[PDB]
RNA sequence: GACUACCUCUAUAUGAAAGAGGACUAAAACCAUAUUUCCAAACUCCACUUUG
């Protein structure tokens, strides 16, 4: 009933399977029509759906049993004849029952006075119960009496099964058999053809909108009305209407089509299926503004279906389009739109390095002569030095410039172009060109250099990675070559080879929840015995952290994903510690053993694909997603069981050192890059960290769909020069005077941001004198973008920039005292729980939490960590601005490329555009400044606000992506720590204004609580909309 | 008690920051002087006799929390006999009642949100377990304390005769005896904890403070036995 | 319902097309972050939100 498909049915799962000619219910890896018994064996779920059908909300219980014994025979048992008779039988019936019910049986032809059935259930089962005269009622006496009612079940299943099993096989795809789909078959032809397809005034004439809208309103303002009830009765007065021009509704076709949409624009904005948590408005039904609805929503479904065989001929598969080639066609657009954000970001890059003010395509090669020709000399070779650890001259640069360009242009290119893809020859790149035409290679070239003093100081990028982080301090020098040095595992740049690998923090965090357990119940033990500690405010720890973080990363994540017996004999605990416990409540219940000689990246491509398959079903339900605690339980006894069977268990106990170790830590590595990688390098070191990570997890959901035995070699050789990528990162500067060329430009620049006598101090000098120290995030944002957005932004006033109550906030209190105050509370309130309905003690634990955070808020104040943030916040929205705008970059080829299917063909192209009102030159405008990062070159003209309006004019074409756009900025920010609420659009001229900004809850202390604090703190939200707000 | 209910708009009124025992019980009395008639033809004799025991002082009141799929079940019980009972949504739209901001992030729907309410008005809440398919006990609650009882053989109709009974039990052990000298106890630690804090602010983090904590909290535990009996 | 989706099929036109379908189409989720929120377990089928 409710679920036709994901479903058990013989103990085997339900898919439907789409074609042009049809549709199909089919089990799980076959591809038979199964769909008249699958939808057979789904019939005892129609017997216990009809008898919620005949039931009242407040449900006897007994009443809902002598109905489910009288359709069903083994369902049926025993019940006091006494019982029922006692209970009054109208109260617990149905609505639709409780009075006379009329049905016509299916096989009866026409409608006529002796075909209609009359049933009054409750006077029925009255009297047959006064027949029934004992104990316990007799099945086959009081069944014959209720033969009247057993033929309407039998009536209501038998139909409602038939309407559902032809609905499956005529959900064909891109249906031209259909009402419905021959209407907007008819008016896509009267569109190319530049004609006028329907006319609004006419068709709601025939439908006489003027007699409805004004019964509509005459039911919404009726007196004693009420909101509980009035989308039910404004559902009823609607149907009423159709009832009496159903006439033609049979007839016409278009008068049926205009009737479906204003059925569903009745429950958009006056639901009944969907908790009706607001009053509708009177605005939203009246004569004029629901026609001027109906004539957008059924003009968007003819831009749909323009753009849906768009995409069928641009791919050639117009006549075998299969349900598994659209589900195809999905995955590699979805690799495909990653890999063009990040080509964007970088061309954002060099941009930055030849001459920021330029507007258009730098990765032209024409329009890159323009911009090189107006280079600051000065500013190049210090931005060089901070993308590349080398140092270039003078002489160097004309040739550089051109092979960076040359790295992003021809894989950019092939990319975009919606077309079949050869992933070998797409990362080759061995040459380009530089016009003044001379074809350089890469070999020979400058960049040469730039990999053999960059693969030969992998072991010590690694020493020096652990310096940084205090391993040595807290570890011998002996420690550390027993973790290096383990038979087959070898500290690749590569993480993982299969789709869903967690993170480190994720294992680390929730294995110390299944270690650390109240140890009370039937335990689900795990047997886990390395995660320890969560003391994120120790040294200790903060050492321990950072060695488990890259013995996971760089040792054990490549061998754990492709030994098959590693990964299996871990997957194998976690299902026979689930299914081996009294009970049926058994989560993992329904997913597979994995087999022998299966690959891991085999048995977690199918535990993608069950991921992905159940998420519409686990949330019309609220069900947890029990595959993500799956993958957890997997990795977690994983790399607990890797650091045991090897002896790297110390690792647990880090034990601060005196004495000094004057000793070598020698790793083994090797690498079989050669140099036709070194193209793709030059792309990803113009990337930030977070995007090379976001889409090395891409880049590998893609490779576990390809079939080739090569061309996997591809991508597996593009990964690792990601992950060589990683390893450099942010090495940054450390001679002060390579950065600034003066004392007073240092402070002149420096004093933006805290703009006192506070820079001749010990957090902004080096230890004594007046030597200057740099600020690992103010060179951040110079090596990026952002530079002279955030300078925007901090001068507007002077209480963003670091004052002197600042600083004397860092020396109140101890600060590491109240977060071990903190603690010990915290640990109490567990054993004692009434401890949170004791006023004095929780008025306490609330002031040493907010000690907590004014101090962490004034300890990034002053080191300058809080304009990191903003960089960050910032980068990620003009990005997912631009994962918009390449969306309307497909849908113009999907449209323009069908026109010209059916200047010489370039005149007859556009005008055909400007009739369906799409891409405009007004648009084109709009959706390059997104997609080519213009809000960060200095100069505002518009706000980011005023960017998320230009999104849903580009993206008013249709409104599933128009109304995203909306829903994904309010996501950003509340990823972020912060909230946003947004004046209605109907009074701001439609355009976004800031209703409330507020810093996120995080609620301590139980669920029924007061005790709360912020996620970040309340002047950073002032901080936030003023970056959000400004030109 | 917790006083915790999330913002109620009530017949065109809105009730803010109910997290106190004043704004509570301004609420519930904003309730019972709230005036209504009721519309319906099958249930004209049961609906307005079920707002009358309700209004009359001498009334107890019982939840049921999650009687059916969704549904909740207050039940009013007179002081001799007389069990009614409405669904929960008869009561929310005979008397109004909705979310004063439904789309905040922290909220959920009001099938959800409203047993904070229904738990401030009741006295009793019935629960049932339904260990697998069929029932197992019914746990009855008080909502003034917290002593909880669990029903084992009892039907809905069988229940309901016994929270007349249930509640004899604890009001005859909070008048006298035991409870009368358990409590003065409890007091008398507050009372040196609460001039403990006073001399420093620090004495939370103390041990001997701790300590003394664990002693007020057996001595609730033993409070709430002596209810029970 | 911009937030608080969208599309396809379905006619005894009503106990209702108030039905099913969607990795098929989007958004999320997943991913190398700077730290406070105790945590673990919790199979499947079926109702459908109304003073009627």
């Amino acid at each position: 009933t409710m679920r036709i498909t994901k479903v058990e049915v013989d103990r085997k799962k339900v898919l439907i399977s789409r074609d042009k000619n049809g549709g199909k219910l089919v089990y799980e890896n076959e591809m038979q029509d199964n769909t008249e018994q699958i939808m057979h064996h789904k019939k005892s779920s129609f017997y216990k759906s009809v008898v919620n059908k005949t039931i009242c909300r407040p449900e006897q219980k007994q009443m809902k049993k002598l109905v489910h014994g009288l359709l069903q025979e083994n369902s049926q048992e025993k019940i006091k004849v006494s019982d029922v008779t006692k209970l009054n039988i109208s109260n617990f019936l149905n609505h639709r029952f409780k009075k006379s019910l009329y049905y016509f049986p299916e096989n009866s032809p026409d409608k006529s006075e002796e075909y209609r059935i009359e049933i009054n259930l409750s006077q029925l089962l009255e009297d047959s119960l006064k027949k029934q005269q004992g104990t316990f009622i007799c099945w086959e006496s009081f069944s014959k009496d209720m033969e009247l009612y057993i033929n309407w079940a039998e009536n209501y299943i038998s139909s409602k099964t038939k309407l559902i099993k032809k609905s499956i096989r005529n959900n064909r795809i891109q249906s031209t058999e259909s009402r419905s789909g021959q209407l907007m078959d008819r008016y896509m032809k009267d569109i190319l053809n530049k004609n006028k397809p329907f006319d609004i005034q006419s068709v709601s004439e025939k439908y006489q909108l003027e007699k409805l809208t004004s019964a509509l309103k005459a039911t919404f303002k009726e007196a004693k009305k009420n909101d509980k009830e009035i989308n039910y009765k404004l559902k009823s007065t609607l149907q009423n209407h159709e009832r009496q021009i159903i006439e033609e509704l049979k007839e016409n076709s278009e008068l049926n089509q205009f009737n479906i949409e204003i059925r569903k624009h009745l429950e958009t904005y006056f639901p009944i299926k969907k908790t009706n948590r607001k009053v509708g408005d009177i605005r939203n039904l009246e004569i004029g503004e629901i026609q001027k609805i109906v004539n957008h929503r059924l003009k968007n479904k003819i831009v749909q279906r323009i753009l849906q065989e768009g995409k069928l001929a641009s791919y050639e598969i117009e006549s075998t389009v299969n349900s598994n080639s659209l589900q195809k066609i999905k995955i590699e657009e979805a690799f495909a739109l990653k890999f063009i954000n990040a080509c964007l970001f970088a061309s954002n890059n060099l941009r930055n390095m030849v001459y920021p003010v330029c507007k258009k395509d730098i990765l032209m090669i024409g329009e890159f002569k323009n911009s090189f020709k107006e280079i600051k000399h000065k500013k190049f070779i210090r931005q060089w030095s901070q993308f590349f650890s080398q140092e270039i001259t003078v002489d160097d640069i004309e040739l550089a410039s051109w092979g960076l360009r040359g790295a992003i242009a021809p894989i950019r290119n092939e990319i975009i172009h919606l077309k079949k893809h050869s992933w070998k020859k797409f990362f080759n790149n061995p040459t380009f060109k530089v016009k003044k035409t001379s074809e350089f290679l890469y070999k020979e070239t400058l960049f040469k250099d730039y990999f053999y003093s960059e693969l030969d100081s992998v072991p010590e990028l690694i020493i020096n990675k652990m310096e940084s982080s205090k391993i040595l301090d807290y570890y011998s020098s002996d420690q550390l070559n027993q973790v290096f040095t383990i038979p087959n595992f070898e500290l690749s740049l590569l993480t993982s080879a299969v789709p869903f690998a967690p993170s480190f923090k994720r294992v680390y965090l929730k294995g110390f929840d299944y270690q650390n357990q109240d140890e009370a119940q039937p335990d689900y033990n795990l047997k886990l015995n390395i995660y320890n500690e969560k003391a994120f405010n120790s040294e200790a720890f903060q050492a321990q952290y950072s060695l488990f973080k890259m013995v996971y990363y760089q040792v054990f994540l490549p061998q754990f994903t492709t030994n098959n017996d590693l990964f299996k004999s871990s997957v194998d605990f976690i299902l026979t510690l689930n299914k081996e416990r009294k009970g049926y409540a058994k989560a993992f219940q329904d997913i597979r053993k994995m087999n022998k000689d299966e690959k891991p990246s085999e048995y977690m491509s199918y535990i993608q694909s069950q991921l992905m398959l159940y998420q519409k079903k686990q949330e019309e339900k609220e069900k947890i997603n029990h595959f993500e605690k799956f993958i957890n339980q997997v990795f977690i006894k994983g790399f607990n069981s890797f650091i045991e069977k090897n002896r790297l268990t110390y690792i647990c106990h880090p034990t601060k050192n005196t004495v000094p170790e004057n000793d070598n830590i020698e790793i083994p590595f090797h690498t079989d890059m050669d140099d036709s990688n070194i193209a793709f390098w030059l792309m990803c070191k113009l990337l930030d960290a977070k995007q090379l990570s976001e889409l090395r997890n891409e880049m590998i959901k893609f490779s576990c769909s390809l079939q080739s035995t090569e061309e996997i070699s591809t991508f597996t050789k593009a990964r690792e020069v990601i992950g060589l990528a990683l390893l450099n990162g942010e090495k940054g500067c450390n001679d002060w005077k390579e950065l600034f060329d003066d004392k007073e430009a240092w402070k002149k620049n420096m004093s933006l941001y805290v703009s006192e006598e506070l820079l001749q101090s010990l957090p902004y000098t080096q230890e004594d004198g007046q030597t200057p120290v740099i600020n690992r995030s103010i060179d951040l944002v110079k090596k990026y973008g952002t530079e002279t957005i955030l300078e925007k932004l901090f001068s507007s006033s002077d209480d963003y920039k670091v004052s002197a109550k600042d600083i004397a906030k860092l020396h109140e209190y101890d600060v590491t005292e109240k977060i071990a105050q903190q603690e010990s509370l915290h640990k109490q309130w567990i054993e004692k729980p009434g401890l949170a309905r004791d006023s004095a003690w929780t008025k306490k634990y609330q002031n040493v939490i907010n000690d907590i955070s004014n101090y962490q808020w004034a300890k990034t104040k002053v080191e300058l960590t809080q304009v990191r943030h903003l960089h960050q916040l910032t980068i990620d929205l003009l990005s997912r601005l631009a994962g918009y705008m390449s969306i309307a970059d497909r849908d113009f080829q999907f449209s323009s490329n069908y026109i010209l299917e059916r200047k010489v063909d370039l005149k007859q192209l556009r005008l055909t555009l400007e009739y369906l009102e799409l891409f405009d030159n007004r648009l084109k405008e709009k959706r390059n400044n997104i997609s080519h990062f213009n809000y960060l070159n200095g100069q505002l003209g518009n706000s980011i606000l005023e960017l998320f309006d230009d999104a849903r004019d580009v993206l008013s074409y249709d409104r599933k992506l128009k109304n995203a756009v909306s829903k994904s900025l309010k996501e950003i920010l509340s990823s972020h720590g912060m909230e946003v609420t947004f004046k209605p659009l109907y009074q701001t001229n439609h355009h976004l204004k800031i209703d409330k900004l507020q810093p996120k809850k995080i609620h301590h202390l139980g669920e029924k609580s007061t005790v709360s604090s912020n996620q970040v703190s309340n002047e950073y939200c002032q901080l936030v909309r003023t970056l959000l707000t400004m030109k | 008690m917790i006083y915790y209910i999330k913002d109620l708009k009530v017949k065109g009124k809105i009730f803010e920051n109910l997290m106190n025992k004043e704004a509570v019980e301004g609420l519930i009395t904003f309730l019972k002087k709230a005036e209504f008639e009721i519309y319906s033809r099958e249930n004209y004799s049961k609906y307005n006799k079920w707002f009358e025991m309700w209004k009359s002082p001498t009334s107890s009141l019982v939840f049921w929390k999650n009687y059916s799929f969704r549904c909740h079940l207050l039940f009013v019980i007179e002081k001799d006999g007389e069990c009614l009972g409405i669904p929960a949504s008869v009561f929310e739209s005979v008397l109004q009642i909705y979310l004063a901001d439904p789309f905040a992030p922290d909220t959920k729907e009001l099938f959800v949100e409203v047993c904070n309410l229904y738990e401030c008005l009741a006295d009793v809440t019935v629960v049932e377990h339904f260990e697998a398919e069929e029932s197992a006990w019914h746990k009855l609650t008080h909502n003034e304390t917290e002593v909880s009882k669990r029903v084992y053989s009892k039907d809905d109709d069988e229940l309901l005769k016994y929270i007349p009974e249930f509640l004899d039990t604890i009001a005859t052990n909070k008048k006298s005896q035991k409870y009368n000298q358990i409590q003065g106890k409890i007091q008398e630690i507050n009372k040196e904890i609460a001039t403990l804090y006073e001399s420093s602010e620090d004495y939370i983090f103390t041990e001997y403070v701790s300590n003394l904590y664990r002693e007020s909290a057996k001595l609730e535990q033993h409070s709430k036995q002596i209810l029970k009996e």
